[PDB]
């Protein structure tokens, strides 16, 4: 019901955004062999790329709704990103579960 | 063994009459695999509108090169050379090739259509061939990115802008290509800004430097080659753990920019197929 | 009995043969299937490309024999040699780039264009796996860092580059070793050659100008056992000259590494 | 059933499938079977040894 | 207690044993004949055995199902602690010199750490092979 | 997961504020965290 | 002689495709070699049941619905070897003596059992296999209750 | 040339010698005479076995030795096969080193973990199967950045000053792993490389363009980053910034300098033997295209 809890991590230009989003992340020296969890809630881009395969994917599976005896002839068959997606299923939506 | 891929994708008529004429093409796969999704196929999965050129060859060294074979309903029939034998690879069209000819492979940069490009998507997805191109323009092409990426710190100059405007059309038998410049938006790109700094960084230390450690081998004598280098070292003129750390900052920038330099042969040209449609090259890699 | 398709074939190729046609003013000396054919990146549009024969490196090369070259200088006054000297040695300390190897001939055809095979891989030999032809460095070319004979040496073609006379004048240096390890190579070629090494610094010490570049380049060529290598004789156009044979070469043909 | 039987692989290394009836004729069955148990092809027979 | 309040995000790496299920006739195989790839003789004779099969969904709606069941095994340790920043971003430093060794001394942390190629190499090479390091996981705090 | 730590509590003895948070691991032990 | 000791290598449990009762999932077709069988597409002739109790309502359809579906091949490739040393003795067909009759059903054995931990062993990756395309079919059934 | 090599022993093997030799099937083992029947005493490593306690010279006449794959204990012998370029054959993790799918792989001496396992698995009246380690290519060339800065390092410091950065030197880390490294320090195969390596690293500072060179200075007050703020120290010793030069000459004066940073780092490059594609789960066996 409230429009945002943290300024200092929704918000642009956080401090957030120059930590863990790599974009201002790459000015810093870091290294990969310490994985950040929460890396990926500040991304510009890992956020936006698994959003439009969700996007694309749910419609995906809408185009397939209806059984082939009254839709149009069609293979059925799982969406790219459905199977894929159950190591992230948490974070595929950013929904950051539990 | 051959590989196979599956197009989940419904598949026009019109885009598999281009998909027929790729008899054979030059297809990264990241990872060799009995089975593989479409969205692995090409350089599209490692696209970015940020960092451009240089990762896509760094990412692109460790592909597995495959040719194209045959196509059925909705798979593709890839199919890995064996080390050494003839195969009929198609070109990627940007230069016409002849006999005796060097073959490399770099990432695309497309300046319109090239040759034999067929475009064929498939619900955003996109299909980007890497480059097969003679070796000398590859050394010559990356020689010129390189330089761009040095020459766009500082665009404002008259004679710079010119220079770029000299150096930007590279030429080769009836070609006439215009370098694409890395540096769009006058930012330069963290490709170019990490490349250069891997050169301009051995080239203030190895100035730095070069002195103390000729220096103990001055006094020592051979052929004695060594000893007289130091005296044009002189012509263009103390910390322990400084000394130590700064021979670890060295190679660390010397090493990465080895893949901008090194550049191993994938095929090499003999006989040439008419309107260089396809060429038999040996297979190597 | 049926279906015996042993029958049907008579004999594989493992060499992968490319008929290149050649002009006559080359033919001579080349007729004899034992040469590298090495195509040269002219400048002038027609053609971009000429093949030459490695014996016509030997008129403008360094260190062979000045006896060799009064011979080779009547040789190959024709189209060819005299549009060559005219190019490649225009070139300034240029020639891995100009230069490009592809492999030896196996047939030659005559007429007024001289059509040859010539394998890019494996074994060259006359059809019919009947006589096996050999190839053939120029003598004084030839030469080994270990004069002992090894188990099975790989050859190579160095291209040294003095810079000592404002003309540069480059050696060729086919040589058969043993070592097949490139860092190691380089290694043993930092000792032999130190006037050249000291040469890519003499020309820094007088001349910023114009970039030195490689001592020389090394890359595969094949191997071929300590009994295989010879020293002959051959004959074209009666101008007899000896040459270093080798028997059963197989064609390996790596890229060119520079290195100073 | 089997993708394939054993048998039709014998064909493929140039083996004939009789010659194996040939080793069952030439084994004297006696020796035949002490052995097959031996290599643990009847492990409802099998016994150490 | 400052002003400040620290979330702590953690990945634990679960594994599951899914349920599955399907139709009756479902799909269709089909089974070619074993064709034997005879590689060239050395003694050791390895040979290539080869099959293709072909599969069709005969069902035409989703006659299989599944979905996750049980957990076996957590192979995370499921452990706490915080994240080293000063090994994650080794590079930084206070610009006073006594001042960032005093917070070493406090932190636990030895010296800084010399330039490393991984910091170099994702400088221009951006993570997704590295988001599987297979190292632990720990708590990665928020303020 | 994600847990809270620190927070203060909005609305005679006092409420005492909280400085640290505990936890449970695969031992089952209670976990420390401040 | 100063000891005895025992010995044993046991032959691997056998599986069988068909006998599996994952098999009535499958279909299986033997078939000589996919070749000819170059077109991915399969047609089929789908029924449709009718309701006529409807007066005014005649179905547009004569229920004859056409539906085309796709083929996914997949290879089934292992190594596998065998000791060409032993393989003479196979070669040259000894009679002589009752130790050389030994060494030669020994050498049957071993390479008969070479084959046969390779040959129907296969199974074992053709049940997995099929699991790895019958898994692709699959919908997530969180997917399913919602759609 | 030969597709296989045989061996013979002369200690007889029993029921754990022969099975320390079939657990080791499809292993990398190195030759150096590439008979048709080499006798064991020229088998492995252990021939150029070295009192003097050294590791470069081991590795400089380890770089000649042709590579060689396992297989098939027929027993008594080795029974080796030949690689043949361009191909694939499986083969066993032997190096203390985590793989991954297609790195590059290279041959490197051996050196005791820290705790050491010392299992030679081989023995007989003295000689042992030394097998070198099978590597990941940035680990590789590392240690040889290591030994490099070793012997740079050594000149003109006293004792203590020699072993100081030694402490972090010789204990190198990677991928959880930890290797302790005994060191020649001075054997003449480090002095002759590092001749080359100050001949490479003063044309290198030489052959480097005047525009170059100052693109560090050209971007120091054109940004600011930490990452520039460790470049700001080094290059320092303790504003302004020139701009000439005609465009034509860059393409000479950068592509001579391309053949020196190759010649910089040959000696710190070794050629590939192995590239990784199907990595077994139980992280033992490993198929490569590409051999030697």
């Amino acid at each position: 019901f409230a429009a945002t809890h943290n300024p200092w991590a929704s918000q642009a230009g956080c401090l957030s955004d120059v930590l863990y989003n790599t974009r201002h992340r790459e000015r810093l020296g870091y290294n990969s062999k310490f994985y950040s969890p929460c890396a990926q809630y500040f991304n510009t881009e890992e956020i936006i790329a698994a959003n439009k395969t969700l996007f694309k994917t749910i419609d995906e599976y809408l185009l397939r709704a209806k059984d082939c005896i009254r839709g149009d002839t069609d293979t059925q068959y799982v969406c790219v990103e459905g199977t894929e997606q159950l190591i992230e299923n948490p974070c595929r939506l950013t929904q950051e579960a539990l | 063994a051959n590989i196979f891929c599956t197009f989940d994708h419904k598949l026009s008529i019109a885009d598999v009459g281009k998909l027929t004429k790729l008899v054979a093409a030059v297809v990264p796969i990241p990872q060799r695999l009995h089975l593989i999704k479409h969205y692995q196929l090409g350089l599209h999965q490692f696209v970015d509108h940020t960092r451009g050129y240089v990762r896509l060859r760094g990412l692109l060294r460790n592909m597995t090169l495959t040719l194209m074979r045959r196509v059925e309903g909705n798979q593709i029939l890839l199919h890995v050379p064996t080390h050494g034998l003839l195969y009929t690879v198609l070109n990627t069209g940007p230069v016409t090739w002849e006999k005796g000819d060097a073959l490399c492979v770099l990432p695309p940069l497309f300046h319109g259509p090239l040759a034999r490009e067929n475009l064929l998507t498939l619900g955003q997805w996109e299909l980007v061939l890497p480059w097969i191109v003679p070796m000398p323009l590859a050394l010559e092409i990356n020689q010129r990115l390189l330089i761009m990426g040095l020459f766009s710190l500082d665009r404002s100059y008259e004679e710079v802008k010119a220079a770029v405007q000299q150096l930007q059309t590279i030429t080769f038998r009836d070609a006439t290509f215009t370098i694409p410049d890395p540096v769009i938006d006058q930012h330069l790109l963290i490709d170019m800004k990490t490349a250069c700094l891997s050169m301009s960084m051995v080239a203030n230390l190895a100035s730095e430097l070069t002195m103390t450690y000729v220096r103990k081998l001055a006094l020592e004598d051979s052929s004695m080659l060594l000893v007289k280098c130091q005296e044009l070292l002189m012509r263009l003129d103390v910390s322990p753990d400084d000394e130590i750390a700064r021979l670890s900052a060295l190679f660390v920038m010397l090493r990465q920019l080895d893949d901008l330099i090194r550049e191993q042969v994938v095929f090499t040209v003999c006989d040439v197929s008419p309107d260089n449609k396809s060429a038999t090259c040996i297979f190597k890699g | 009995n049926t279906i015996s398709v042993r029958y049907l074939y008579h004999a594989d190729h493992q060499a992968l043969t490319a008929r290149f046609f050649v002009p006559e003013g080359l033919v001579e000396f080349e007729a004899q299937p034992g040469a590298l054919l090495i195509r040269m990146e002219t400048g002038c549009d027609s053609p971009r490309h000429l093949y030459i024969s490695l014996y016509l490196l030997g008129i403008r090369a360094s260190n062979v024999s000045a006896s060799t070259r009064c011979l080779l200088e009547s040789v190959y006054t024709a189209s060819a040699a005299r549009a060559a000297l005219q190019w490649l040695d225009l070139g300034p300390h240029l020639l891995h780039r100009r230069l490009e190897t592809l492999g030896c001939v196996k047939t030659v055809s005559l007429g007024i264009t001289s059509l040859l095979t010539c394998v890019m891989r494996g074994y060259l030999y006359n059809t019919l796996k009947t006589e096996v032809f050999a190839l053939m460095i120029p003598k004084d070319m030839y030469l080994t860092w270990e004069e002992t004979r090894g188990r099975l040496q790989y050859v190579y073609l160095i291209i040294v580059y003095d810079y000592d006379g404002p003309e540069t004048r480059p050696g060729i240096y086919v040589l058969t070793s043993s070592i097949a390890h490139w860092q190691t190579l380089v290694d043993v070629a930092r000792g032999k050659f130190a006037r050249e090494r000291c040469s890519f610094v003499n020309r820094r010490i007088t001349r910023p100008r114009q970039i030195p570049l490689c001592t020389g380049v090394i890359q595969k060529l094949g191997w071929c056992l300590a009994d295989d290598i010879h020293t002959s004789f051959l004959v074209h156009k009666e101008l007899k000259l000896s040459v270093v044979r080798l028997d059963n070469f197989s064609v390996e043909l790596g890229d060119f590494r520079e290195f100073v | 059933m089997e993708n394939w039987s054993a048998l039709e692989l014998l064909p493929k290394v140039g083996i004939p499938t009789d010659f194996l009836t040939h080793v069952k004729t030439s084994a004297g069955e006696e020796m035949f079977e002490a052995l097959r148990i031996y290599y643990g092809d009847d492990p409802e027979r099998y016994n150490i040894h | 207690h400052p002003g400040f309040a620290l979330t702590a995000v953690r990945t634990d790496t679960f594994e599951v044993d899914m349920l599955l299920y399907s139709g009756k006739s479902c799909t269709s195989v089909i089974i070619n004949n074993p064709i034997v790839t005879k590689e060239e003789r050395d003694i050791s004779t390895t040979y290539h055995v080869t099959q293709n099969i072909n599969t069709v969904d005969m069902g035409l709606g989703y006659t299989s199902n599944t979905c996750v069941a049980y957990v076996n095994r957590v192979r995370t340790d499921m452990g706490v602690r915080v994240q080293d920043l000063f090994r994650v971003f080794p590079m930084n430093v206070y610009r006073h010199d006594e001042v960032d060794r005093w917070i070493r001394h406090a932190a636990g942390v030895e010296r800084p750490q010399l330039l490393d190629t991984e910091t170099i190499s994702m400088l221009t090479f951006g993570s997704m092979a590295a988001a599987t390091v297979h190292g632990q996981k720990a708590a990665c705090e928020l303020i | 997961f994600f847990f809270p730590v620190g927070l203060y509590l909005p609305e005679t003895v006092r409420n005492a504020l909280p400085t640290t948070a505990y936890l449970l691991n695969r031992d089952r032990a209670v976990q420390k965290i401040d | 002689f100063e000891a005895i000791f025992g010995t044993f290598c046991n032959r691997l449990e056998w599986v069988y495709f068909l006998t599996s009762g994952l098999a009535a999932a499958a279909h299986a077709i033997k078939f000589h070699d996919l070749n000819k069988l170059t077109t991915g597409k399969m047609l089929f002739h789908v029924q449709v049941p009718r309701v006529a109790s409807g007066a005014g309502l005649p179905t547009s359809r004569q229920t004859t619905i056409m539906v085309t579906k796709y083929s996914e091949k997949s290879p089934i490739t292992i190594p596998f070897e065998l000791s060409a040393a032993c393989l003479t003795y196979l070669r040259e067909t000894f009679e002589g003596t009752i130790l050389d009759k030994i060494l030669n059903v020994e050498a049957m054995h071993t390479v008969l059992r070479a084959l046969k931990n390779t040959a129907d062993a296969m199974e074992r990756g053709l049940i997995h296999s099929f699991l790895q395309t019958l898994l692709r079919k699959a919908p997530p059934y969180f997917v399913v209750q919602t759609l």
